[PDB]
RNA sequence: AGAAGGGAGCUUGACUGCGAGACCUACAAGUCGAGCAGGGACGAAAGUCGGGCUUAGUGAUCCGGUGGUUCCGCAUGGAAG
RNA sequence: GGUAGCGAAAUUCCUUGUCGGGUAAGUUCCGACCCGCACGAAAGGCGUAACGAUUUGGGCACUGUCUCAACGAGAGACUCGGUGAAAUUUUAGUACCUGUGAAGAUGCAGGUUACCCGCGACAGGACGGAAAGACCCCAUGGAGCUUUACUGUAGUUUGAU
RNA sequence: CAAGCGACUGUUUAUCAAAAACACAGGUCUCUGCAAAAUCGUAAGAUGAAGUAUAGGGGCUGACGCCUGCCCGGUGCUGGA
RNA sequence: CUUCUAGUGAGAAAACAACUGCCCGUACCGUAAACCGACACAGGUAGUCGAGGAGAGUAUCCUAAGGUGAGCGAGCGAAC
RNA sequence: GUGUAGUGGUAGGAGAGCGUUCUAAGGGCGUUGAAGGUCGAUCGUGAGGACGGCUGGAGCGCUUAGAAGUGAGAAUGCCGGUAUGAGUAGCGAAAGACAGGUGAGAAUCCUGUCCACCGUAUGACUAAGGUUUCCUGGGGAAGGCUCGUCCGCCCAGGGUU
RNA sequence: AUCCGGGAGUCAGACUGCGAGUGAUAAGAUCCGUAGUCGAAAGGGAAACAGCCCAGACCACCAGCUAAGGUCCCAAAAUAU
RNA sequence: UAGCGGAGAAAUUCCAAACGAACUUGGAGAUAGCUGGUUCUCUCCGAAAUAGCUUUAGGGCUAGCCUCGGAAUUGAGAAU
RNA sequence: UUAAGUGAAUAAGGGCGCACGGUGGAUGCCUUGGCACUAGGAGCCGAUGAAGGACGGGACUAACACCGAUAUGCUUUGGGGAGCUGUAAGUAAGCUAUGAUCCAGAGAUUUCCGAAUGGGGGAACCCAAUAUCUUUUAUAGGAUAUUACUUUUCAGUGAAUACAUAGCUGAUUAGAGGUAGACGCAGAGAACUGAAACAUCUUAGUACCUGCAGGAAGAGAAAGAAAAUUCGAUUCCCUGAGUAGCGGCGAGCGAAACGGGAAGAGCCCAAACCAACAAGCUUGCUUGUUGGGGUUGUAGGACUCCGAUAUGGUAGUCUGUUAGUAUAGUUGAAGGAUUUGGAAAAUUCCGCUAAAGAGGGUGAAAGCCCCGUAGACGAAAUGCUGACAACACCUAGGAGGAUCCUGAGUACGGCGGAACACGAGAAAUUCCGUCGGAAUCCGCGGGGACCAUCCCGCAAGGCUAAAUACUCCCUAGUGACCGAUAGUGAACCAGUACCGUGAGGGAAAGGUGAAAAGCACCCCGGAAGGGGAGUGAAAUAGAUCCUGAAACCGUGUGCCUACAACAAGUCAAAGCUCGUUAAUGAGUGAUGGCGUGCCUUUUGUAGAAUGAACCGGCGAGUUACGAUUGCAUGCGAGGUUAAGUCGAAGAGACGGAGCCGCAGCGAAAGCGAGUCUGAAUAGGGCGAAUGAGUAUGUAGUCGUAGACCCGAAACCAUGUGAUCUACC
């Protein structure tokens, strides 16, 4: 009400016209008036106890291993980032469904071939989050990335 | 997040209307008065559904009156004798018999006459 | 009227710390109390006495005053408070 | 401790006071009387020529104001052609009596009257329409005004520096 | 033809009151010696006035005629030491 | 505008002839259908001129010069 | 299974559900017709849900969880459209008639004749004020309280020394 | 029934048997005690009718028994003994 | 000549149709123990109009009457 | 044939259902504009004439844009490589491979008003002076340049009054207005409201006015904080903490130090002294101006005496040299056929590419048609940011303590007011107005009245980057944000139309189809309008142009209605016409039974109490921060992070200052499973004896906030009005 470009001059008298009483052109009932209890800018974000985060990550990974979905590859290498080979890498490894790839560090020549059909998505070993694992079915990860994961996770 | 009011209301109102086909004037094209009319019709339907069962007794009773009285049995003494000779016909069947099967009705009236004669 | 009424002798319990348990009641309040300790009064003792035959004679809190006090006191010892 | 003057008055409750005049008949008017509820000398007392779209009583003249109405003219109203609003409005196939009821009913109850549709007139009723009572109370509501109500202050004055 | 009110010519609530209301000429008290009192403004500045007590402001009464009694205890004002 | 002096300070008058003269307003209505009133409104609008017969006269009655016939009508001839 | 028992209800406390928009993943439909609209004699205890016929022509369902500008018949509510009153009241003072034009069309425009109204003004000139309404030639959709070939209206050109 | 805790509405009542007050031993009056019903109660009877008499609807049926009150006709039942 | 004001031959009269104190914007979504309204559904239970105190009497607090979740002994509830 | 009795059918008009149109624009889908933010740039413009405007400029010119008498545009340097002369149809005129139009960077011209500045003024107008040059024989006419006010420097002139001082004249320096409706520093400073009234208090030093700025401002190098054991400029954030305090001790107001973090940074004067110049030359050595010397609490400096004459610095330049970047760009991978269509990107076969599967467009829905994206390259001109060059500037030890210096009407006292959480209170600390008035290192200030011992500092002179607040504007982005009654008031020629004298108030209005292919030709008609024929997949898509609901207005017809008192229905039901989501069917309805609308407020309603004319659309318990209880989850005598850093505006780890529980009683000293009161080991109040918490989600309630919405009469602060009316 106080933000609409309106005015504070009454429409007309309080009596006389027999009409109802009105205070301002701009007001909730009138067409083109302010809103009552409309949405304001807010936050929505909030954190948890520090232990349950770790319990969550552990639980997710144990669940995925519980059904033979972590496929541990020895080591991936490409001199040049040729997208086609990656497809063949999975074709040999028989992973066709929605998948997730975990890499060790800046051996980027193995990530620059992960703009595939969105069946794949790439991520290093410092950003493995909950969703980026739960949302997928199979997970590829080199042998060094496994140990690296087994470090940060204490 | 602004939820508009597209077509949540007409479904409801036009569902009310159809329940008011054939009302004696502008009580079938005014979504304010059709509703009150439907309400009162519901009240009346409920009450009278408990009267449909009243009348037919008074009706069968008058018919047993007419027919029976012709045999010299008042509409009481007939029922009394019947419930004394241990005969237990239901009024509805007695009315139907009195209207159609005069011979059988007279047979029953004879048995009753015999009954309270004791 | 076995007196709470009325005379007479001595006295100051018209005391300090209390209180099991009850009555009353929305609260805040008000009423009763056997009995323990200290220290006494009158009586030879037994015993009675924490005001007057019982029920009215009164006013939160905030603030100010007077006495006392093994309480506190902005670096410390005092003091103001 | 109210003099001169006035005195049922722009002031008198009892009150249509009492007597006289005016009218066939006068609580209003005019004259006189004092028992001034409660007149009074610059918030002036008592006379007064002229003046008043001022208030009050009585005559003459005149007349439809009246007994008591009648007739004539023009505009509206009425019929036909053209144009074309408004306030109001829960839905309505909207009778009368005596009851009954939030204590006066078109609509309830019991009776009586009543073929369907219009057109010109009247205004008893629809607690009729227009203004969310101007009378009255309340709001621990306002605003304007007074004072020897409370608290302050502009302003005027007094003393030290 | 008589009575009340008001002396008169004026003025008044645009839009429910035009009078017996206000004005009004005359009466009387009172203030003010000029940078006058008084008023507008914090002040400079202004009006009173290019005036000077036969002048200028304030209060009551309201042509004209005859008049205008008693009380200073109370409240103001002025004077007092 | 007329004069008098102080006054810088060749020799200007008048012949006649012939030339030069800047910007702004100018249509229309204007007791109205063109302005002020929401209207093509029975209201308001300052100034000049404003004729003839009688008649004191710009009063009244009919008229000159001059202008208008008004923005819904045709019938009937009741109540009110 | 089977017995026993209970099931009115305002302010109010408790519990379980229907529906709208959007986000996420999974799975789907769509020019061989989606959303939306209309009709149907269908299904569940409710809120509500399907199926088919016609219109329509580009996007929407279903499952699990999440977040809300999430549900309307009343505020003498606010905005738009349309009713009743009703073909009713009104058409804003003043005298016109005929002939002939003009034209798709005429009481309402042009022309003619007689009549009639004002004439200290309903006549002539100016100051404000208005701001192209002035003139010439075309037009008739809207304004003109009806009509209109006409206009202070619409279109085009041109006028203020 | 008691105790601890989370969440409220209510503070304008009415009439009718009974027993008392003020009133005039008047009021559909007013102010208390006690029981019911209405408020928050529909169905039957009292012609119609909140508060009187009878009785508390989860729902369906064109079955059966009774309460208050009734039995010539409107209107179901006895023109009963 | 201006609103804490102006002007008034004085009436609470006038100051752009409404003046016991002009209009317009801002504080401002002022305040209201007062009035009006507040949207989908079913199952379960279901009241009160009283006492006390109140610059209180149509408002409020606690108490009583209602509902929901737990603890514990009961034998405490009830009607004869 | 008489008589008695019974008695059907027809509609001036109306009701119900069905079927078809008309007006009106809800609803479905859609976007040409919005809203809230993120990262980065940028944070002033002006006497060289600003912001904002008036008038003009085109073949046609009413408007909007761009431009300015060089007017729909001039010059130059780079980009680009085929059409072009805006909105906007059309015609006439042309331009262009000798590289147009267009994009980007530099320049040139810029009418009139406006601080407006020669004078005047009702803004976009009028009239001047003086010099120079022009037209006509000359007069008039035309153009150019200069001419305001104040102050800061300098000359001259000057005079009541002599000397010189006002003053005047001339030259010279700087100002003067605007705003970004934001952020900052001050001067001045309210009322409604809460306290259930109201005076001290609060609302609040807020709203409004005015002055002064900056890209940031304000503060800043201890007369500090502390209280053993110390630390050493300022700002900002977490926690301390709703604590100590204040308060008609009422409603309410409410800190600071310690601790953890972000960013870091310190300098320059006065004085005492030393020299040169000038004056009184007291010729005593006083005055002054320069230049030198010196900047502090562990007291420092001067002053004397010796060493060295180095060594380290920058918060300066618009000075060069380089590197980067902002403003135009360039390059940029891979598809055919078949079935439905008017049209494929759809469907079915068979292929290909990807550092490119983000997005937008094409006749429906595209990795492979088009614009692009991932990559890779690129500047003649101009600007910024670095770096290192050069130049500018600044900075030395040790030892002595005889004498000198270390900020005056200042500190501080009385009085009266304000500022500190602190309302005079026992009131320290800080300011303002008035009066009184200190010492000089053996000295001074402070440690919350005041004194003593102790401890910590040196006022009355200046400057100072960063960490912090804001967004009119530009660039690129994002959103469990809106989708024409929403979102800005405004998606369209909007602060416009319109209303008011004036300040001021302020709307409604988007949608043809893929492409105008926007209906040639005939016919009725004055026209408008219509009927064929055509365009089109579809004209019921024909310009009122997608879909097209309801109130409201009509046409046709199956059933009923002219002896009937109807909250308008429901239960019962004859006949008449039908034939469905196929099931104890649909429509209508003679005749009988029964029956006083809906909402709110009330002891009570049909009320003759109160609201609705009807249909559609919008239109009310929410969110942030605290507190408490239930449910659930992770650890459990423990739980647990905050600010902040790296990270995609995420996750996702570090970060142990701090809070809560584990011990209570007492006002307090204190005591401790006990303690308080008391003479008491008495008794009594309160807790222990097993007794669990904490972090987060969620929901119910409460508190501060406008807190469920609408509704006054009034109050305070800047403005606008005497064209009506009142007086002059």
């Amino acid at each position: 009400r106080s933000a609409v470009r309106g005015g504070g001059r009454k429409p007309w008298r309080q009596k006389g016209t027999g009409r109802a009483r009105q205070g301002s052109i701009r007001s909730p009932q009138w067409r083109g008036g302010g809103v009552v209890f409309g949405p304001t800018p807010r936050s929505y974000s909030y954190k948890l106890p520090k232990k349950v985060r770790r319990l969550a990550m552990k639980s997710v990974l144990s669940d995925k291993v519980a059904e033979n979905n972590l496929v541990a590859v020895e080591g991936l290498s490409f001199d040049a980032p040729k997208t086609k080979e990656f497809k063949q890498v999975l074709a040999n490894l028989s992973i066709d469904t929605k998948v997730l790839v975990v890499l060790e560090n800046g051996n980027d020549f193995a990530a620059l071939s992960a703009r595939n059909l969105p069946n794949v998505s790439v991520v290093t070993s410092d950003n493995v989050s909950v969703l980026d694992v739960v949302s997928a079915n199979k997970v590829l990860a080199t042998q060094t990335a496994l140990t690296q994961i087994e470090e940060v996770l204490a | 997040a602004r939820v508009k009011g597209g077509t949540v209301t007409r479904k409801r109102r036009k569902k009310v209307l159809k329940l008011a086909k054939g009302y004696y004037g502008s009580k079938h094209t005014l979504f304010k008065s059709a509703k009150e009319q439907v309400m009162n019709s519901y009240y009346y339907a409920f009450r009278d559904r408990r009267q449909k069962k009243r009348d037919f007794r008074k009706l069968w009773i008058a018919r047993i009156n007419a027919a029976a009285r012709m045999n010299g049995l008042s509409y009481s003494k007939l029922m009394h004798g019947l419930k004394l000779a241990e005969i237990d016909i239901n009024r509805k069947m007695l009315a139907d018999l009195a209207v159609n099967d005069a011979a059988a009705f007279t047979a029953l009236a004879e048995q009753a006459k015999d009954a309270l004669s004791k």
